[PDB]
């Protein structure tokens, strides 16, 4: 909650974030973690 | 590794002793070669590597506090393992005997756990709303369960199909916990959730709606958070499965259980055979439908009974 | 086994090193 430090939200959601180290792999749409 | 087939002993999260299918080579290591091409659990060291490395132990006892997520995602994938083969004649998740591969300790303070398609994390929680997750078989067999609709049905995790995505991931989470028959309800990881709060659990498919999830399809999540609610509207199916093995009255709708053996035969046969990436909540239905008449023919209880129960929540 | 209680970054952005979410056009090689 809160998440204020700047372009991002809070959500109760799926696993992966954008990040741009892994952006190659996986994103926020494409996420292979399953919960 | 290869060696020697050994049996060790442990506790696992919630102080309860087992015994645990070892393979000894040097150090014994938590490779259960009993079952298939193996059940293997690693030590994700409060880092998030995967898979981490090979449980290994000095003397083929494990009893510290640091062992026991390892004991129980050891053991109860080995029981999510036997529910599949006695059950419904599948051996391991791929239905040709796939090694089982399990990571504890990932990270730190993760509140969940997860199949990423290739193996099942367990995060050790944040110790005051969960302890480590593989500690509820519930929580074991629903992870396992994703790799086997993974190999069969393909269900997309998202919107309607990732509801029955999850839902049959609680369904059987919830029918390996009753095979195992220690302390087995309708309840979803009652046994890693909360620790300072009794009778309560992540999702019930009893009653939906204790923990604000759906139980009609007048009531569900069309937004995009969660996956567009794949843990949410779930509940309009658990509650669907729910009724059909346990029966009773919801919203004036009277169902005839027919008890929980029937109920994974259905659903077995439906997600292996009937149901596809794109299903939606009226195609499961008019696959259970289809998976009960195939299995015990059109006038039976068990058909109308799916029928009465996918009626119930709203699911035409 | 439930969702996740978490900061995500926007569509169109990403965590750097800092771990800011900053512009995908900003994010190097890797
Ligand atoms: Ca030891
Ligand atoms: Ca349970
Ligand atoms: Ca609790
Ligand atoms: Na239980
Ligand atoms: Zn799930």
């Amino acid at each position: 909650l809160i998440c204020n430090g700047g372009h991002e939200y809070y959500e109760c959601g799926g696993a992966c974030d954008n990040v741009c180290a892994d952006l190659h792999i996986q994103n926020k749409t494409n996420c292979p973690i399953i919960n | 590794i290869t060696g020697t087939s050994t049996v060790g002993v442990g506790r696992g999260v919630l102080g309860d002793q087992k015994n645990i299918n070892t393979t000894y080579s040097t150090y014994y290591y938590l490779q259960d070669n009993t079952r298939g091409n193996g059940i293997f659990t690693y030590d994700a060291k409060y880092r998030t590597t995967l898979p981490g490395s090979l449980w290994a132990d000095a003397d083929n006892q494990f009893f510290a506090s640091y062992d026991a997520p390892a004991v129980d995602a050891h053991y109860y994938a080995g029981v999510t393992y036997d529910y599949y083969k006695n059950v419904h004649n599948r051996l391991s998740y791929d239905g040709n005997n796939a090694a089982i591969r399990s990571s504890v300790h990932y990270s730190q303070g993760y509140n969940n756990a997860f199949w990423n398609g290739s193996q099942m994390v367990y995060g050790d929680g944040d110790g005051q709303t969960f302890i480590p997750l593989s500690g509820g078989i519930d929580v074991v067999a629903h992870e396992l369960t994703h790799a086997v609709t993974d190999y069969t049905a393909g269900l997309i995790y998202q919107n309607e199909s990732g509801a029955i995505n999850e839902a049959i991931s609680d369904i059987f989470g919830t029918l390996v916990e009753f095979y195992a028959n220690k302390n087995p309800d309708w309840e979803i990881g009652e046994d890693v959730y909360t620790p300072g709060i009794s009778g309560d659990s992540l999702r019930s498919m009893s009653d939906p709606a204790k923990y604000g999830d759906p139980d009609h399809y007048s009531k569900r999540y069309t937004g995009t958070q969660d996956n567009g609610g794949v843990h949410i509207n779930s509940g309009i199916i658990n509650k669907a499965a729910y009724l059909i093995s346990q029966g009773g009255t919801h919203y004036g709708v009277s169902v005839v259980g027919i008890g929980r053996d029937k109920l994974g035969k259905i659903f077995y046969r439906a997600l292996t055979q009937y149901l596809t990436p794109t299903s939606n909540f009226s195609q499961l239905r008019a696959a259970a439908v289809q998976s009960a008449t195939d299995l015990y023919g059109s006038t039976s209880q068990e058909v109308a009974s799916v029928k009465q129960a996918f009626d119930a929540v709203g699911v035409k | 086994i439930r969702c996740n209680d978490k900061c995500y970054c926007e569509d169109g952005y990403a965590r750097d090193v800092n771990g800011k979410c900053i512009p995908i056009k900003d994010c190097p090689k890797i």
